[PDB]
């Protein structure tokens, strides 16, 4: 080994609410590249996330028709709602209700809010209505997951269930969607020159960078535990 | 919408007759996901008529190739629209340009 | 290569008088080609089809291998089906001169 | 002409025959099963009687016990209660 | 012209950019030009070409299987194919085709 | 009838027994237009969750395919002698040389060739020109650094 | 799985009769009646027969000799 | 033979395609048959006798019993479109060019097929006397010789 | 499910020689196997501790263009033979070694004197070619303590193969557990220079990675 000098975490930078940069203590040669690649792949591959699975609406029955008083179609509504980012507490499989009437724009702020649900972007567009008498009434089913799941995968889960009026969606469970790492040598003079690695990520704001990297470290430890024997 | 173009895509889209264009209209009053009504100004208006132009979109219709055709609205509300201006966007179209 | 997959007859003679290079019924497998190139022989008598007196098909002793087999052709194989197919395989000819 | 219907619907007679072929039975048992399949009504009932079937067999070795066993095997078929 | 276009884009005029392996995390030599292609999907989709058969109904005449996917049809063999097979000379396979 | 019902229900054990059956069983493929005997070859079937088969690129030259919109047919040998003929005569491992002129049919011409050319070259001298080694260490040094 | 067939090639030579010998032996194995002489390694009867004939223990006469040996035993 | 081989090989080499000539003289041997005669030679006072049958007859007639009865012959080449119809089996050469005329000729002659041709085995649906089926067909022919 | 992942249990290892072995794994979770193989390969390639000779001080001219004077072989071939040596030291630091053999000709590892902590896996390795007369030669070499590999062009004079490795290769194959076939099966093939079991070296590299990664989680999975 000869004084490996395992690094530590330092200089947690919050570039933005969804984008940030994290740096690590310097390490030995030929390790920043592999460490960065492995960590990036771990984060981009299997990281828990929360998304919508199904939405029920009293007004319309199937996604291929419309509702009187709106400008956009149900499919566009689905596309917008799968673009939603939201974080939940330990309890999973939470359903919320959205109700509004009028002509004004509709966003994430004017929704039934609970103590375990936290909206990161109350600015998202939910296909604002066009008629004053128009009123919306739907419930949104939200769970947590780790990898992308299409609705075809979840077909088996309900045969007697799923009456007409409830429409499934596809879950991605990807909170980050982009990351990058850079390695460089500095901050060492008393010893030999050593490389330091910096990770830059942009997220949806649903997860925190320190927690995500801690989970990546724990899971990589979990794998590497098995190969010792 | 394609980023690299040849210009003729706009003419192709408008002359295809697959989307909705504005004929002798002055301003939009109400917009629906499938219904479009535009109030023509008195300039292009002749007496003996109410002075409103209604347009109903094509929503999820099977084609000869068993495909789906749907016309999407373009304007938002209360927008002064001139004659010959596109109003809706059909399949493989975007803002009056053939976007396939 | 034109004679590589062929079996000669007794007509093969060495450049020296009263001298030979290989017996009558022999296959130019892999090495006698170098020897004949050394002797620079040009006219070689080789038994072929139809000249093979069999009245049915062709005797296997005048065909060689011409296959993915480094051995002579075995009995019962249909050369005619193999032939008349390779010839027309290069459908990349030219027309209109 | 060139266009022909070309339809070979089983009509459940071919299905019954295939089931008989796919089932293990003796040559006498297979013949008895075929004879039983012959006397089947469209509604799914046997047109001929068990005694009538035995008489049509015309075999001294053929007995009512064998007929009952075949019927149980005939009953042992999809749909249940065949003939 | 596109060179100055890329210049204003804060991009190299050559168009070649270094890439790193997504699997080994290693920088690649010979930097690779990248592109954004206005790509389009065609009607020839695999779900339509999905077809297979084991055993189905046969024709009243010649007692042959149906054919071109017409109510679960089966693929058709050819004379040139059996010419190739005969050049291979697998007679038992030919009899299997002709009988089974 | 129970077997048919289970098959239509597509149970996992059905997949297991299917894999067991398919393990030691050959199969042949055929390009619809072929000008030579070699348009039909036999291969070992392997199950992959998809909708299209993966032909080995080296055999594609014999198949004259070019990975554009193309269709393929599959024929299964049933009798034991059919499978024996498949593995002894229809098998790609036996059909290497051309039966027309004698050239080896399987001949790579795509990216393999350029990669081979590139790996064996020298501009003037890369990093570590004068190094001398045994040869197994060549990959060791190339992967890590120094060469 | 026998990746290629070569040992039986010089074991037989003509590249044709070996097919028939393998076919008849595999038929006899599938119908049963003889416990395979070659040890089995979780493989189907075809590859096992190919391996056995590769070993140089089965040809177009020893099977027939055993045919008469059994027939006279009746 | 050498002239036609040279011509076709020049044609193929101009493009650059290389093909073994053995196929070419196979085609030539197929091209060479049906030798007409000028002397009867106690065999037949007709024309268009195939080389194989005439050679067999003269071998089994001159050496065996009477060498004086000899039939001087000329081998005439008949085109591929022509020589193809010249087959002893009415079953064959019918799908080749025409059936109606061939059918009328066969009915007038009242001839038989004997299922010697490979196409005959194909239409019947039995093993061809080639490859794997060659040994079985040889055994069948030997058995039919005995009975 | 939420955080569960398959753990390999098929740890079967088959080896062709005492120095070469091939290791295969059971089907594993998606994408991990390739990352894992690359990472372990880079670790075992980069910095493995070991003992190696940094230079030799033979009698004559220090230049590379040295004569034979009876050895009928260039010193370059001599040092090429020298570099392929798996020398072990239990606890001693860098120590000096030398050889002196009669002029029989086979210059083998037995020509070197035996030190307290200096030992060789193979005493039959040839040091120098067959001499021509009764002459003798001295080596005056030294083994060192360190990790990985570095050419001695940078850090002076022959090389520094501190990593006891010969060749490593890893491959990934698809597999299935019950229904889904999107599983990773890992193939590992290791060749070791000697003195160490390839599986033992694998375990050593795994421990190196674990102790290089254990503090990142900040004492997780306590109970």
């Amino acid at each position: 080994v000869t004084e490996f000098l395992k690094p530590r975490l330092v200089d947690i930078e919050q570039v933005s609410s969804t984008h940030a940069k994290v740096t690590l203590e310097p390490l030995e040669r030929g390790f920043g590249h592999t460490l960065g690649n492995a960590l990036r792949r771990i984060l981009l591959s299997s990281m828990p996330g929360c998304a919508v699975t199904e939405v029920e609406i009293d007004g319309v029955l199937h996604e291929y028709s419309t509702k009187e008083g709106v400008q956009e179609d149900i499919l566009e509504i689905l596309l917008n709602l799968k673009g939603l980012a939201v974080r939940v507490q330990g309890k999973d499989e939470v359903i919320l209700t959205l109700n509004k009437s009028g002509i004004g724009p509709v966003t994430a702020a004017d929704i039934t809010h609970d103590g375990d649900v936290e909206i990161v972007k109350p600015q998202h567009v939910i296909c604002h209505l066009t008629d004053e008498n128009a009123s919306i009434s739907m419930r949104i089913k939200v769970q947590r997951g780790r990898g992308y799941v299409p609705a075809s995968t979840r077909i088996h889960s309900e045969e007697d269930e799923r009456p007409i009026g409830r429409l499934l969606v596809d879950a991605c469970y990807s909170p980050v969607e982009r990351i990058a790492y850079n390695v460089e040598a500095a901050r060492v003079e008393q010893r030999t020159d050593l490389d330091k690695l910096v990770i830059e990520m942009e997220t949806n704001g649903t997860i925190d960078p320190e927690e995500a990297i801690r989970r990546a470290a724990t899971i990589l430890a979990e794998q590497l535990e098995a190969f010792v024997d | 919408k394609p980023l690299v173009g040849t210009g003729m895509e706009r003419a192709v889209a408008v002359d295809s007759g697959v989307t909705a264009v504005a004929k002798r209209g002055g301003v939009v009053q109400y917009v629906d996901a499938s219904r479009i009504v535009i109030k023509v100004n008195e300039d292009e208006m002749y007496p003996g008529e109410a002075g409103i132009d209604i347009y109903n979109l094509t929503k999820y219709t099977r084609s000869n190739q068993n495909t789906c055709i749907n016309q999407m609205p373009c304007v938002s509300l209360g927008e002064p629209v001139e004659r010959g201006d596109v109003l809706a966007d059909g399949p493989s179209t975007d803002l009056g340009e053939l976007a396939l | 290569d034109r004679v590589l997959g062929r079996v000669t007859a007794e007509d093969v003679l060495k450049p020296g008088t009263a001298d030979i290079l290989v017996p009558r019924n022999t296959l130019l497998h892999e090495q006698w080609c170098d020897l004949l190139e050394e002797n620079s022989v040009d006219a070689v008598k080789v038994r072929s089809v139809v000249s093979c007196d069999t009245d049915f098909g062709v005797c296997a002793h005048c065909y060689g291998r011409d296959l993915a087999r480094g051995h002579i052709i075995n009995k019962g194989e249909a050369i005619g089906v193999i032939a008349a197919q390779s010839i027309g395989e290069p459908g990349t000819q030219l027309t209109m001169r | 002409l060139p266009v022909y219907q070309g339809e070979t619907t089983q009509t459940l007679q071919d299905y019954l025959m295939w089931q008989v072929e796919l089932t293990p039975f003796t040559d006498t048992d297979r013949a008895i099963a075929t004879s039983i399949v012959d006397a089947v009504d469209d509604t799914g009932y046997l047109t001929i009687q068990i005694e009538d079937i035995v008489d049509s067999i015309g075999d001294d070795e053929i007995g009512l016990e064998e007929v009952e066993a075949v019927l149980k095997r005939i009953q042992r078929f999809d749909p249940v209660g065949v003939a | 012209e596109i060179k100055e276009l890329l210049k204003l884009g804060d991009l190299p005029t050559s168009g070649q950019i270094r890439l790193y392996d997504g699997r080994t995390g290693e920088q690649f030599e010979r930097p690779v030009t990248v592109g954004y292609m206005y790509m389009l999907k065609l009607n020839h989709l695999v779900d339509d070409k999905m077809h297979a058969r084991s055993t189905g109904s046969y024709s009243l005449v010649t007692q042959q299987p149906l054919g071109g996917k017409a109510q679960f049809g089966g693929q058709r063999f050819g004379e040139m194919e059996v010419w190739a097979l005969e050049a291979y000379g697998a007679a038992y396979t030919l009899q299997e085709m002709l009988t089974v | 009838k129970a077997a048919k019902k289970m098959v239509e229900r597509e149970e996992a054990v059905v997949w297991d027994i299917l894999d067991e059956v398919i393990r030691e069983h050959p199969v042949l493929l055929n390009r619809a237009p072929t000008l030579h005997r070699l348009g039909i070859q036999a291969f070992e079937p392997v199950l992959i969750e998809g909708k299209a088969i993966q032909l080995h690129p080296l055999v594609c030259a014999a198949y004259n395919a070019d990975f554009d919109g193309d269709q393929m047919a599959v024929h299964v040998p049933l009798t034991l002698e059919a499978q024996l003929e498949a593995r002894a005569l229809m098998m790609s491992t036996n059909n290497i040389l051309s039966p027309a002129n004698g050239e080896p049919i399987i001949v790579p011409s795509q990216d393999v060739v350029l990669g081979l050319y590139y790996m064996t070259r020298d501009c003037v001298n890369a990093k570590g020109e004068g190094m001398v080694l045994t040869g197994p260490k060549e990959a060791e040094r190339l992967y890590r650094s120094g060469l | 799985a026998r990746v290629t067939v070569q040992d039986a090639v010089e074991k037989i030579g003509n590249r044709f009769d070996l097919v028939l010998v393998a076919a008849r032996r595999a038929r006899q194995m599938q119908v049963g009646g003889k416990d395979p002489l070659v040890p089995e390694e979780n493989d189907k009867t075809t590859v096992i027969a190919l391996r056995e004939i590769e070993e140089g223990l089965i040809n177009n006469q020893i099977l027939d000799v055993r045919e008469r040996q059994e027939q006279q035993e009746q | 033979t050498r002239y036609i081989v040279n011509e076709v090989q020049d044609v193929y080499r101009l493009q650059g395609v290389k093909i073994n000539d053995k196929h070419i003289e196979v085609i030539v041997r197929q091209m060479l048959r049906k030798a007409t005669i000028v002397n009867a030679g106690s065999s037949d006072f007709l024309e268009g006798e195939q080389v194989e049958y005439s050679r067999v007859k003269i071998a089994n007639r001159e050496l065996e019993a009477n060498g004086k009865v000899g039939a001087t012959y000329s081998r005439d080449l008949l085109g591929i479109t022509k020589a193809s119809l010249a087959t002893e089996s009415f079953i064959s050469a019918a799908s080749f060019q025409e059936t109606t005329r061939v059918l009328t000729e066969a009915a007038v002659a009242g001839k038989r097929d004997e299922l010697r041709g490979l196409k005959e085995n194909v239409i019947v649906g039995r093993l061809i006397p080639a490859g794997t089926g060659y040994a079985y067909h040889q055994d069948r022919m030997r058995r039919r010789a005995a009975g």
